[PDB]
């Protein structure tokens, strides 16, 4: 039951034996009434480009919003389950979920697994308590950020979010700051690439999937 | 004996696709279909039995129930859930998943990693040892919305140009996929 | 008070320690046939080579389940540890269904697992030995 | 700690004084060299007057406290507010069992009425230390001369803070883990009051 | 050496249309603990040139005794040292390069990353790099260390190719260059506020500003 | 390599045999393990390829240069101890290599045959026996041998020998060259 | 224990037409994310119609191409002015590289100009030397990608001894825009020097990524 | 390639320059000059037939 | 004395340009590394350059990999009047376009042969140093030299290195007026055999059945051209090297 | 570091004041957690009022100050009394040329009527530092909060010696390789004078 | 100023670097009969698998003395390390002495080790060679 162990031995042995086994800038930012995350579209399989518009911007629940970096198919499974279980509990309790149990669910399902799970994630969304924004770590911490930058482009995105962040933001200049955050993130990291895709989630209103909002 | 490796190509027409795989000459085809389905698996050749013995069982259980035939989105889902199972333990393959749905008549391709992760294309999938040079011949000649002789025809010429930059007994089968007919031919080099 | 399961490994062994499989010839050995594990798996080589996290994502339920019973007898009292597992024991003992695996719901619902998933609900988990109704009769009945 | 986890390079005390405690840290988050978090809230609630701040592996120490708040509030419902005492001894039970597994230390800090305020200490390992007042996490180790000649027993309020917030201005000066912001709660009959200092205040004491 | 022990974090430096811009912060760390605070990074090499050292403190005191034999080594014996037969910013590097390839050849480095900037004779901007390994490059834009992951993306906005440089002002360069030291100051652990600059301009010549500080940092978005 | 050699009453019979190197398909027709010390005096040497042909070669040219300079033959026992004292001396500052040498001489000083044999670390052992290479016969040796035997009943022994090592080789076992060192010289055995 | 190389992340084509030869390469530096530079040239002119790349570590590469250009030099200097034929400069490469056998050069190296009937002539070294006459020779990342791409509309049996030189560049070019397009460490820009009886001539053309 | 007769003719007047200092600086090899007179001929491509 | 007085006065010591050999590499003082009959190799001045020198060549670009000459069938044997020395042409694409046909065995001299059969730069960079050895053996002597001496001035020199991190197996083939026609085999070991057949490459032994089958000494040119053409065949278009006393001639695919 | 090497676990200090410089230290000699040596005299002498203090290996120390004495004895017949930034840079050319085999750190403090009491550090490596207090050495790690709150320019005698007799007393109560008796070093224009102090006078600080 | 030496490994190699033998027949080639090693003694297998100290001993008492000369240089001027380096190399120069390898006394005033031992002074240490005139052919360099 579960994930399976068998022929990890076979493997290794493979392994030992001359047996090859084969084988992104991402930011969150808070505004007055929402959050916004954006991603860059390009998906590389080593140096090589296989796809220039490639969708990395995934839905836990129609107003909650995460992307990830690490292990790709990890990341995948692991929003798609805590979204199953989201859905379920909010048929459950007959509530609106929130950020905070999706965040929950998460931690406790990556310290589960002590690490082998290698999911990073940056988890945005609005709720009936207002709008979060949370990184979440493959080991099993998170933390909470007014603005959030993931993936090997994250340090030029960070620069630009330290240049131009302040308390009180519009959606306009919310959206604008992400753009130009992943756009740096674009020109100046071999990882990224290609287009801009953005989620804007606004308190009281439907979440806005912008995709190739900047080609 | 020696059966590991390969190549397999897949790529997209105008209402149609192909999808081709290395061959020995002279009964070991690393392409399978479950109706209308098309899958070419590369890599260790006990896991690409096995994954061809487990996917026919589960179609044929998917068919007994929904008295229908898959289509190839959700055969792709199935492939992923099934490679991700094995977290731990994975297999040793590259699948690529190639067909035509029966409703809307879209094309679909993909390919997978050896844990599930699923790479949508719309122009081509290469997977085999190299998936460097054949990669570059198939980006050279690649055109979109190719009629099924033209789409043939450049599916052939690359890998022909594959076999002849680095043998003896090698062969090639290609299968050209239309809404209403499939055909499947040989070359023998 | 556990969080991660300790205590895993086993302290002994022994060519009898799997009771349901013993051979009728030689009964201090196992019958190879029977196991069905492919004839060559001896027992040895299940104590070497094992994945680290393997024996975490076994244990990990019953650890968080004994640790939560701890928590109640060091609260509450014995009582209630005593109720909870009366309970879980009588919702197991009267369920036989040898052509199903799927949990109950009831058992679900004392696990508080109602609206809950994990890969082993997601991934539950032929033959010519031992793959009939009677050997899982014989089991729960302990004939 | 295990291969690519977060560790917590911290700066946290916590002082016991006349009217009850106060408990006090920096806010930076380190990833080896880069700052993945300028502004953490490194004090963690885990009752109503009993607080926490935490070191070693952040997702450790994060499960511990959960599982700790939640035996507080099971406490709660049968007995009514727990003391500062059973809180540390929960805390060590949980860090002891598991030392093989879990690389956790925590400062605890409370206030009862019973004992007016108390200081404990779990380092990595397990065991337990009540203290009139507490130091851990990397920077702690320059100012260990510092507060042992500045410490006095029923120090008022602003005599508390101000030493808090000397010796963490030290801890930071020094320590290339610790970073922006003091934060502080004071937990005393009255309530909890909770208190920031900015870098351009302590940098200039 | 081996290992690096004492070390410094970053230099960051940008062409303008009339001259170069470099800058450094003063700290020697000596592993996580922040040791020593007034170690200037940045060395004058005559009135054209500067030239911006991180790595380790004793390879950079090294190159310093180096550029001083080298000042002293061209006014011996030529009377016209402070005329035509001063030193040029690229005659400084061509050495530094060829010394840094060389212990790098040895099995010896020095462990250190290098930025000379300065004016040519005939008005030309010049700014290179070379790191222990003997690695040359030049770009309108260089920085060391964490700089070349968060410094550089900012200032390549202002100057992204050769012809931003003749539209872009001195103002506008010493403004890029200490949001950048800002920024570093921000999310650098071995980091210090304190830093210089220097200013190289085939007009006014050389302006070496000292103790200068990060100033107007956001800190009141607590909660 | 294998090598072989047994002193009877009046002489000394050494056998060898061939290299195959690795893999290389090689016809021809001669001893690549054997060097003609003096006219009276032969080596042959077991060991790894390149270094023991080096040794075996300036222990020739020292030797000659003797014979030239005196015009006189040494004895095969300070031959022996010149071999040893310059192996001893090779591995002085470096890491030691595979090599065995049996010598085999006949005293004209003292009318006898003498036979040693001298590992890689430079032990010298004087003996009527010896063997290197293949891992049985010194029990057939053993059993089999007298100080008085003449070369037809030495050469019967070797003969023997060869026949029971031959059951082991790889069926590769080519022409082993047999050479007979006595008072008349050095002669090389046809069968 | 210290580690005296790296990687810098080039590509670099060479191509030996009738009465010509061009070498290419593109002009980004980069430390394996980061970009170092968008404008580094890696083609030189060595002096009597020769130019030669070396890619791969940058270091060794400029260290190789000073020590070529001080030996032209001085063979000036001792041979009254005679020119150096490509082959000779060829042998004196090879000489260069294998006389680091045991601590080699981590590089590729490429040299191109005009034989002695004015043909144009393309040489490929090894990191220790060895090297080889070819009419085509691609290097570095994406070479798998640009060799193709030329094989496909040229046939090395429009046969390439018949094509000009400007289509010869615009097949250069048209190929590192597709490798441009395929791969993450080619871009920003490609610099082409062409020889001819006439002496070397510079092309510039920017690339993606600005 | 074959070497120029004239480079040829100057490395052997550099080898006899050796009783003093020689012509890349190096220290005097031997006791006295040279008691011979050499004419070489040769051809090459750049200058054709010469005798020096 | 006034040099003693210059090594005691004070840039130079940094770039360790004061020692003469460091001059030399760099071409500062003239071209003397180009001078050099026996080449000077450099070696990392570290206690383990042979360690060294072993993992940094087994690690990532193909194009910065030392190219490894082609294991292909090499054969090489002696008749009556000559050595026939065969090997396959067929080459191995890769990305480049050959202008013209490569050669798996190098022409040392006129008279003399040799063969790859292991690192590609070392047999072509030693075996040209090899001629260049006996071109000024035969100006010294004035006499063409013996094959045994060339073998055994490869050889020599190959063991000089010996476990440095050459490796090269070569077939030198000759024919003199005093020795005959005449094989060796030298090893980056140091081995060095004197032969009649030799057959090295991937598969060899179909091509030494095939030549034992039909070897004899009285072979004459066309037959044994033939000879060596069907052996090669069997062993897996082929170039043909026919070597007499006069020196050797080249069959493109005779 | 070379194995089964003595090295020097030790609390040393530097100061400079109105009329002179100070140099400090503690006595132990520990190999493992045995003290080796209950009494040792850590204030080495170079020069009549050149003094250091060492650390990192024993012996590449020792070597390093004998061959710094003699120099300085053949200045001293040459051109006289030597100042501290000469001996200080003669010690940094030692310890940085031989960086790779040798591990040493010096603390040098002196004397002279024209630059009027000096202090230099030169930490592992060979780097040189000139700094109005020094402080080396495992114990100082645990006051170096307590020195940067409470060093002055130009402060008396009296409040130097008070001043390093506190701050060394505290290293010795938090080090385990430190303890002892202080000694200390005064180098003014009056002379020499030296002092010792014992445990039963500096814990009760 | 060293205390310990440093660069004591070989950067180049080649066939000829030892110019005392090297073969008339092949000048490339060193001479191995001369050279009386044991015959077996490959160039390379010296750079490899050597005792740690063994270079430290070796060129230990030149780099003391190299620090001397340094330190006399600096404190002194160029003349009287000039003048030092002049009267060890008249006093090494003027003596040669083919049947004794011992040190003369003058050349132990000099190095100030009158009254001073060390192991090199306990323990001062064929077919061919090892005669008066290879020393008389080294010496004057014919």
């Amino acid at each position: 039951a579960g994930l399976s162990f068998d022929n990890y031995q076979r493997n290794n042995f493979l392994a030992e034996n001359s047996h090859t086994q084969p084988k992104t800038t991402i930011v969150g930012v808070k505004f007055n009434n929402g959050v916004v995350i954006a991603a860059d579209t390009r998906s590389t399989q080593g140096p090589i480009v296989a796809d220039k518009n490639c969708a990395k911007l995934h839905r836990i629940s129609p107003k909650i919003w995460c992307a990830g970096a690490g292990t790709a198919a990890d990341t995948e499974a692991v929003t798609q389950l805590i979204g199953s279980n989201i859905e379920l509990h909010s048929l459950y309790t007959s509530r609106e979920p929130r950020v905070v149990s999706a965040l929950q669910m998460l931690k406790q399902h990556l310290f589960k697994y002590q690490g082998h799970i290698g999911a990073y994630l940056i988890v945005a969304g609005v709720d009936p308590t207002g709008s979060h924004l949370f990184s979440i770590h493959a080991h099993g911490s998170t933390d909470v950020g007014y603005y959030l930058s993931l993936g090997s482009g994250s340090l030029a995105a960070m620069a630009v979010l330290e240049s131009h962040w302040k308390q009180d933001l519009t959606k306009e200049e919310a959206i604008k700051l992400a753009s130009d955050a992943i756009q740096a993130g674009i020109w100046n990291d071999l990882g990224s690439g290609s287009n801009v895709d953005v989620c804007v989630m606004e308190i009281g209103k439907d979440a806005e999937y912008l995709r190739n909002y900047t080609p | 004996s020696s059966i590991n490796g390969g190549i397999v190509v897949a790529m997209t027409g105008k209402d149609c696709v192909a999808i081709a795989c290395d061959l020995r000459l002279g009964k070991f085809e690393k392409i399978f279909h479950y109706g209308h389905v098309f899958l070419g698996i590369t890599g260790l050749a006990t896991d690409v039995t096995t994954l061809n013995e487990m996917f026919r069982y589960k179609t044929n259980l998917y068919k007994l129930k929904e008295e229908r035939a898959i289509e190839p989105e959700t055969f792709t889902q199935l492939v992923s859930s099934s490679l991700y199972e094995r977290r731990f333990g994975p297999y040793f393959v590259g699948p690529v998943v190639a067909g035509i749905n029966s409703k809307s008549g879209k094309p679909f391709i993909a390919g997978f990693d050896l844990i599930g992760c699923i790479d949508e294309a719309k122009d081509f999938i290469v997977s085999g040892t190299a998936s460097d040079q054949l990669f570059g011949m198939c980006e050279s000649l690649y055109e979109p919305n190719l009629e099924p002789e033209d789409l043939f025809e450049t599916i052939s010429q690359a890998l022909l140009n594959a076999a002849d930059r680095d043998l003896s007994g090698w062969g090639a089968v290609v299968y050209i996929i239309k809404k209403d007919e499939v055909v499947k031919r040989y070359l023998k080099m | 008070m556990n969080i991660v399961p300790q205590d895993t490994f086993k302290s002994q062994v022994s060519t009898d320690q799997d009771k349901s499989v013993l051979s009728s010839a030689v009964p201090s050995l196992p019958d190879t046939l029977r196991q069905q594990e492919g004839g060559a798996v001896p027992l040895s080589t299940q104590l070497n080579d094992r994945h680290p996290l393997e024996s975490t994502l076994k244990n990990w339920e019953t650890t968080q389940r004994q640790r939560q019973m701890e928590q109640y007898r060091q609260i509450f009292g014995i009582a209630e540890p005593m109720k909870r597992t009366m309970e879980m024991e009588i919702v197991n003992r009267t369920d036989f269904n040898p052509l199903s695996t799927n949990g109950s719901i009831h058992r679900d619902i004392l696990l508080n697992k109602e609206c809950s998933i994990d890969w082993e609900d997601v991934y539950p988990g032929s033959t010519m030995v031992g793959d009939d109704v009677h050997s899982k009769i014989e089991k729960q009945l302990g004939i | 700690l295990k291969k690519g986890e977060v560790s917590l390079g911290t700066s946290i005390m916590a002082v016991t004084f006349k009217d009850g405690v106060i408990l006090g840290a920096d806010s930076r988050t380190t990833t080896g060299a880069y700052i993945a978090n300028r502004v953490t809230d490194k004090l963690t609630r885990v009752h109503d007057k009993i607080w926490c701040c935490r070191s070693g592996s952040a997702a450790d120490t994060q499960a511990i406290a959960d599982i700790v708040q939640y035996h507080l509030e099971l406490y709660t419902s049968q007995y009514g507010t727990p003391s500062t005492e059973t809180a540390a001894s929960v805390f060590k039970e949980l860090c002891y069992e598991n030392k093989d597994n879990l690389t956790a230390g925590i400062i605890v800090a409370g206030y009862d009425d019973k004992n007016k305020g108390e200081v404990y200490t779990i380092p990595l390992g397990g065991s337990v230390h009540k203290l009139p007042y507490a130091i851990a996490g990397s920077g702690s180790t320059f100012i260990y001369g510092y507060c042992d000649k500045n410490f006095r027993e029923n120090m008022s309020k602003e005599e508390t803070v101000d030493f808090i917030k000397h010796s963490l201005s030290q801890a930071i000066k020094w320590d290339g883990s610790s970073g922006g912001v003091i934060r502080m709660v004071v937990l005393t009959a009255a309530g909890v009051e909770r208190l920031i200092f900015y870098p351009d205040e302590y940098e200039q004491l | 050496t081996q290992q690096p022990i004492v070390t410094g974090t970053s230099v960051i430096s940008m062409k303008y249309d009339n001259g170069v811009i470099i800058a450094a912060d003063n700290l020697g760390s000596y592993g996580s603990l922040l040791r020593f605070n007034g170690v200037e990074r940045l060395i004058p090499v005559g009135d054209n040139t500067v030239v911006g050292i991180s790595g380790d403190i004793s390879d950079m005191q090294h190159i310093e005794r180096l550029l001083k034999d080298l000042v002293t080594e061209n006014a011996y014996d030529n009377p016209l040292a402070d005329a035509e037969e001063a030193l040029e910013p690229s005659y400084i590097f061509e050495y530094l390069a060829t010394v840094m390839y060389q212990r790098r050849s040895k099995m010896n480095p020095l462990w250190n990353a290098i930025i000379v900037a300065g004016v040519q004779s005939n008005g030309d901007q010049f700014l290179r790099y070379v790191n222990l390994l003997g690695v040359t490059y030049s770009s309108p834009t260089l920085a060391t260390g964490f700089g070349a992951h968060m410094a550089n993306p900012l200032l390549r906005k202002v100057v992204d190719r050769e012809s931003d440089i003749p539209k872009t002002t001195v103002q506008v360069a010493e403004e890029a260059i200490v949001n950048a030291m800002r920024v570093l100051y921000y999310r650098d652990a071995r980091s210090s506020r304190n830093f210089s600059l220097a200013i190289i301009d085939k007009n006014t010549g050389l302006t070496f500003k000292k103790n200068l500080q990060v100033e107007n940092m956001k800190w009141d978005f607590a909660k | 390599d294998i090598i072989l050699g047994i002193r009877v009453q009046d002489s000394v019979i050494l056998a060898s045999s061939k290299a195959v190197t690795r893999g290389i398909s090689v016809l021809k027709d001669s001893d690549d393990k054997t060097r003609q010390l003096s006219p009276h005096t032969l080596m042959s040497f077991a060991g790894e390829a390149g270094d023991t042909v080096q040794f075996a070669e300036y222990i020739q040219a020292n030797i000659q240069l003797y014979s030239i300079r005196e015009d006189y033959e040494l004895s095969p026992q300070a031959v022996s101890s010149f071999v040893r004292q310059e192996l001893a001396k090779s591995i002085r500052s470096r890491r030691p290599y595979q090599v065995n040498v049996l010598i085999g001489g006949y005293d004209k000083k003292k009318n006898k045959p003498e036979l040693y044999q001298i590992d890689y670390l430079g032990t010298k052992v004087e003996l009527p026996y010896g063997a290197h290479g293949y891992s049985y016969t010194f029990f057939l040796l053993d059993h089999h041998y007298r100080p008085d035997m003449t070369t037809e009943e030495g050469l019967d022994l070797l003969k023997l020998c060869v026949q029971e090592l031959e059951k082991r080789m790889p069926m590769d076992f080519k022409g082993v060259i047999v050479k007979i060192v006595d008072k008349d010289g050095i002669r090389q055995v046809d069968d | 224990q210290f580690n005296p190389y790296g990687d810098n992340g080039g590509t670099i084509l060479g191509i030996a037409g009738e009465d010509f030869a061009v070498l290419a390469g593109d002009t980004r530096n980069i430390t394996d994310y980061s970009i170092n530079s968008r404008y580094e040239p890696k083609v030189f002119d060595c002096g009597d119609n020769i130019v030669m790349s070396a890619n791969g570590f940058a270091a060794d590469g400029d260290a190789l191409v000073k020590r070529f250009k001080n030996s032209v030099k001085w063979y000036h200097f001792d041979h009254n002015d005679k020119k150096l034929s490509i082959n000779s400069a060829a042998r004196n490469i090879q000489h260069l590289l294998y006389g680091k056998r045991f601590f080699p050069y981590y590089v590729h190296t490429i040299i191109a100009g005009l034989d002695e009937d004015g043909k144009g002539a393309v040489y490929s070294f090894d990191p220790v030397g060895s090297y080889e006459r070819e009419q085509c020779r691609a290097g570095g990342a994406a070479a798998s990608l640009i060799m193709p791409f030329l094989d496909n509309q040229v046939n090395f049996k429009k046969p390439l001894k018949y094509l000009s030189v400007e289509e010869v560049i615009k097949l250069v070019r048209d190929s590192f825009t597709s490798a441009t397009e395929r791969h993450i460490q080619v871009g920003d820009g490609l610099e082409i020097l062409i020889v001819t009886k006439d002496g070397v001539r510079k092309e510039f053309y920017e690339l993606k990524r600005d | 390639e074959d070497i120029n007769v004239e480079s040829l003719t100057q490395s052997v007047c550099d080898l006899a320059l050796r009783f003093g200092e020689g012509a890349s600086g190096e220290e005097r090899l031997m006791s006295r000059p040279f008691g011979v007179a050499l004419l070489i001929a040769g051809h090459d491509a750049d200058d054709g037939y010469q005798l020096f | 004395m006034q040099a003693i007085a210059d090594s005691f006065s004070v840039l130079v010591k940094e770039l360790q340009y004061d020692n003469e050999q460091n001059l030399e590499s760099d071409f500062v003082t003239g071209a003397s590394q180009f001078q050099r009959l026996a080449p000077s190799l450099t070696v990392p001045p570290i206690a383990s350059p042979q360690q060294f020198l072993r993992a940094h060549t087994d690690d990532r670009n193909p194009d910065c990999k030392i190219k490894i000459a082609h294991g292909t069938t090499t054969l090489a044997f002696r008749f009556q009047g000559g050595i026939i020395v065969a090997v396959d042409s067929r080459a191995t694409a890769g990305n480049w376009v050959a202008s013209q046909t490569v050669k798996k065995v190098i022409e040392i001299n006129p008279f003399l042969l040799g063969t790859m059969a292991g690192g590609a730069a070392d047999c072509q960079f030693w075996e040209t140093w090899l001629g260049s050895q006996c071109r000024l053996h035969e100006l010294r002597e004035k006499e063409r030299i013996s094959v045994a001496a060339a073998s055994k001035i490869l050889s020599n020199l190959v063991y000089q290195y010996k476990g440095a991190g050459l490796s090269m197996g070569t077939m030198i083939c000759g024919y003199t007026r005093k020795e005959g026609p005449t094989i060796y085999y030298v090893d980056s070991d140091g081995t060095r055999l004197k032969g009649d057949i030799f057959c090295v490459g991937s598969g060899q032994t179909f091509a030494y059945g095939v030549l034992d089958s039909n070897y004899k000494w009285d072979l004459s040119v066309e037959d044994a051209l033939y000879l060596g053409k069907r052996s090669i065949l069997a062993a897996a278009s082929v170039n043909l090297y026919h070597v007499t006393e006069d020196g050797w001639i080249y069959h493109g695919n005779h």
